[PDB]
């Protein structure tokens, strides 16, 4: 028995987004709760002069 | 009374493909990288013997 060849081609560009510039606007956080989370609120209180 | 096969006959690899595969080896390895082709002492194919 005599085979025909491939061949496969692997190579990538790897990208990671803390690497990313853009990264810098956003703050990173893990949460493995996040599926039972509904909606996250932050509320402030101000006084005027 | 007639002397037959004792047990079924096996798979074998053609040795010729083993030049088509060194030939794609030769295309797609780095400069002077592959070097399987040459060896010392007595050659050997990759066989199930």
């Amino acid at each position: 028995f005599e085979a025909i060849f491939g061949t496969f081609c692997n190579r990538l560009e790897w990208v990671y987004f803390l690497t990313s510039g853009l990264a810098a606007a956003a703050h990173a956080i893990k949460f493995h709760d996040l599926n039972k989370l509904t909606t996250g609120k932050m509320l402030f209180h101000v006084q005027v002069p | 009374t007639v002397s037959a096969p004792a047990t079924y006959g096996n798979f074998v690899l053609s040795p010729e493909n083993a030049v088509t595969a060194i030939s794609y080896h030769s295309i797609l390895a780095d400069f002077n990288s592959y070097k399987a082709h040459l060896t010392s002492g007595q050659p050997h194919l990759p066989n199930d013997s």
